[PDB]
DNA sequence: ATCAATATCCACCTGCAGATTCTACCAAAAGTGTATTTGGAAACTGCTCCATCAAAAGGCATGTTCAGCTGAATTCAGCTGAACATGCCTTTTGATGGAGCAGTTTCCAAATACACTTTTGGTAGAATCTGCAGGTGGATATTGAT
DNA sequence: ATCAATATCCACCTGCAGATTCTACCAAAAGTGTATTTGGAAACTGCTCCATCAAAAGGCATGTTCAGCTGAATTCAGCTGAACATGCCTTTTGATGGAGCAGTTTCCAAATACACTTTTGGTAGAATCTGCAGGTGGATATTGAT
């Protein structure tokens, strides 16, 4: 599975830049789930821009368009 | 002495319309109807803006059923989409049949 | 030989990684995540790199700000050690659930 | 001789007045004919599945007019469509019951 | 040529008592002595965000009257979508 | 002889009462009174239209409804029964808002 | 298949305030974002400015009402100004 | 005939009145666009790049740096009250977290 | 707090590759100049809809007393999670080759935009219909004390 | 396990306010016919993007130790909830005066519409420069012991 693929010393990394000093043993795959969830939303609608447009490719633009959608603003991909 | 007329306009004789088809027994109060009508420019809304953007994404001047379609995709729940990405071909394929 | 007292590594790295803006979770699993789960909706679908790498400051500020709201929840129930719940707790409140 | 669109299309939704909001809105220079067929029919669907809970909602509470309670109570209630109106306030809806266990005696 | 009464500190007109039924609908048992002052201040932050942009609704068509689709207009800019009232 | 009931008792009875119920829990009359006092801190000589009062009332309490529902939580994930003013900053917070 | 970017109008910008300092490509491409962000908030809040009232024409009353709603208190102050400073300047040149 | 005077210049920006207008009319947001409308926006569009870039400037020079980096753009941002709401659901890339550690989690001595 | 002893960070320097800034062009925007439609500010003006005021009722906010129970504080053990060294392995990074594409250009059928002229669906009051708000009283549950 | 004291449910009634149905003008679809776009269907590129391959490097998985944190158990002071008298002030309802929506007309200041004519923003090699990878060498922090 490739959600395993994302570790318990990167998501701790992530913790730390989040300011977290302590960490649980359950947070680890807790914290898979909900980047696979967010990953999903995200990716559902920039796919669906892409079918839009027919072409094949996800650009960054779709990315950014989905971003917006759901609320997410992502600055220097285009806006 | 003269005197003076207004007109407004809402979707409340479709919702009634709509509301004996499903429930014919049942009413509705006018807050209840108000809230209704809030709904639809709600939704008739979002769905035009997301629309435009799709439109406007693929320098398209052009609003077709289809940038109504994807944007339907994008703003309704799976199954929700689903039944109503369902619907509404349904009535361009009988509009067309018609003409 | 020598040891740290424990909690004492952790706040010299939350100083490292907050003074620095480095992508934090490694490139290529994460890639091959996205990958995966795009294909849960179409295939031969074709990534820009930039497009990736769009994705993935999406997800770490994502991950990183939630840190920051579980971190308070933790601290809220007199903790120092986040858990299941105040990531449950900072979602809840966030919109993102129940 | 004369034919309404929506009658054309098989909605109770006017075809014809959503074609003129999508112009006077502005949302782009020109409209196809088949836009407002599709987003009238999307419209009346989602009326449809509301009101078909409401309605069953002021049945369960002995009323034969639906009022915002029933309104929110389907709503709040229906997975989706919780979702589609989560930043929205039903006037008059109040809450669902609902009391954190923690708080009962027993 | 007449004048109203001066509208000073209305906000204590939210009694206490009223704080106390709403955060009833919003399942709480317990209220901490404290906790009035500050809903108190909430409330005035909230109410004042949006009726400054219901106001410069107003403002900007030119009318002397707020209107409730100015209101409706400053709740869907600040995210607080309401239904029932121009909705 | 005289009867009383154990605190709590009556605070769930009135939770479920409420929660049971739509009215408005504010007091009108007040409740317009601020608004008005309010308003013309921005502005001087403004009007009402009387749906435009109603419309802020019913908005304003939603919003305290449901700060209050989060509140609740934060009072339950620090082990407490009681809401205090450090549950609503924790909660506005976490949502976004500020002082 | 050409582009466009406000880059030289930022970099331009960015001289007048620092002549000296310089901004990384990464670094322009996120202001290029910023610009194309508000822009968009502004002519949407004057397009729905408009809508409103029943009117055909996005005018400066417009931007600037926009202008008050989206920025907030003290930045909608400067920004109100130099628009108004932008736009009789403007009027100057006959 | 005569000699040509860019909108920007009569205005005295640098942003471009004349790029401004034709993306209103391009963007479809109202059938019509009035003269002062593009003008305004571009001015007020440039002021709030001068104040980002201000401050991101200042803070550039306090890491000995001759370049503007994302780094200093979100220090910059995210500490002024005002440029950090207008921007608070926004995300900006290589920008990092401002340095905080919630004090409850430094040692006690 | 001093003392000593690892361990880790962090400023002072410094040549060089990867970027930024600089030069030299051009299609494509931007500007001008002239001729015309036209949206919307102004000037009324009819008339809803708002602002007060007030009387009278009786609903609730208040203030007070008092004890149940909650929150805060302490103490303590067991168990979890940090730190660390070791060692294997996944990830970086660095070109290469070739196909599967998004991006253009250009051509016409097909689709949409308008302007009038009917023709009908939708709306505003007016005239009927009618749930159910509000006011009850008896049962059925619930709570708390002997 | 019973009882007294409460509160909550839950169905019965009925004029009346609020919802439905109905009427008749008329604004706005619909139908026609002419005038414009436009988004393709085929034909062509250059260019990103996959698909591999294989070194070397940090970075990750492991397992053991032990610090110290989280949660449990106890204790207690004081705060908040329940209960009740009292009387203020909200709620209703109603009439009236009057501002100021909102409906209309008429007319320019201002926008749109071509046709041309510069001028600029974008683009692509060539020509300078700033971080950057690294190296110290030194300070700065930290830990365990007196
Ligand atoms: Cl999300
Ligand atoms: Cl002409
Ligand atoms: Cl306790
Ligand atoms: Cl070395
Ligand atoms: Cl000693
Ligand atoms: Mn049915
Ligand atoms: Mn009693
Ligand atoms: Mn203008
Ligand atoms: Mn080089
Ligand atoms: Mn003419
Ligand atoms: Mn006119
Ligand atoms: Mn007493
Ligand atoms: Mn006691
Ligand atoms: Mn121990
Ligand atoms: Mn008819
Ligand atoms: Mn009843
Ligand atoms: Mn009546
Ligand atoms: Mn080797
Ligand atoms: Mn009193
Ligand atoms: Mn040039
Ligand atoms: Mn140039
Ligand atoms: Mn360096
Ligand atoms: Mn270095
Ligand atoms: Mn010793």
């Amino acid at each position: 599975d490739n959600i395993q693929g994302i570790t318990k010393p990167a998501i701790r990394r992530l913790a730390r830049r989040g300011g977290v000093k302590r960490i649980s043993g359950l947070i680890y795959e807790e914290t898979r789930g909900v980047l696979k969830v967010f990953l999903e939303n995200v990716i559902r609608d920039a796919v669906t821009y892409t079918e839009h447009a027919k072409r094949k490719t996800v650009t960054a633009m779709d990315v950014v368009y989905a971003l917006k959608r759901q609320g997410r603003t992502l600055y220097g991909f285009g806006g | 002495r003269k005197r003076k007329r207004c007109r407004k306009e809402s979707y409340s004789i479709y919702i009634y319309k709509v509301l004996k088809q499903v429930h014919p027994d049942t009413g509705i109060s006018s807050k209840a109807m108000s809230i209704m009508n809030s709904f639809v420019t709600d939704i008739f809304e979002r769905i035009a803006s997301e629309a435009s953007r799709l439109a406007h994404y693929n320098k398209r001047s052009t609003i077709t059923s289809r940038e109504i379609q994807t944007a339907v995709r994008l703003l309704l729940p799976g199954e929700l989409a689903k039944h109503a990405v369902s619907e509404g071909t349904k009535a361009v394929t009988k509009y067309t049949s018609s003409k | 030989p020598h040891r740290y007292r424990p909690g004492t590594v952790a706040l010299r790295e939350i100083r490292r990684y907050q003074k620095s803006t480095e992508l934090l979770i490694r490139k290529l699993p994460f890639q091959r995540l996205v990958r995966e789960i795009a294909q849960d909706f179409k295939t031969d679908l074709r990534f820009q790199s930039s497009a990736v790498m769009a994705l993935q400051e999406a997800c770490e500020a994502y991950l990183v700000g939630l840190f920051e709201d579980t971190n308070l929840c933790a601290i809220h129930a007199k903790r120092v050690t986040i858990m299941p719940k105040d990531i449950q707790l900072a979602r809840r409140i966030r919109g993102e659930r129940a | 001789k004369a034919k309404t669109r929506s009658s054309r299309a098989g909605l109770q939704f006017p075809v014809g007045r959503v074609h003129r909001l999508l112009r006077k809105g502005n949302y782009s220079e020109r409209v196809g004919a088949g836009a407002p067929v599709y987003l009238a029919a999307v419209l009346e669907y989602l009326t449809a599945e509301i009101l078909e809970l409401a309605g069953n909602a002021a049945r369960d509470n002995k009323k034969t007019r639906i009022i915002p309670r029933h309104l929110q109570l389907a709503i709040r209630n229906d997975e989706e469509l919780n979702k589609l109106l989560g930043r929205v306030t039903i006037a008059q809806g109040g809450v669902l019951p609902n009391i954190q266990a923690v708080l009962l005696p027993k």
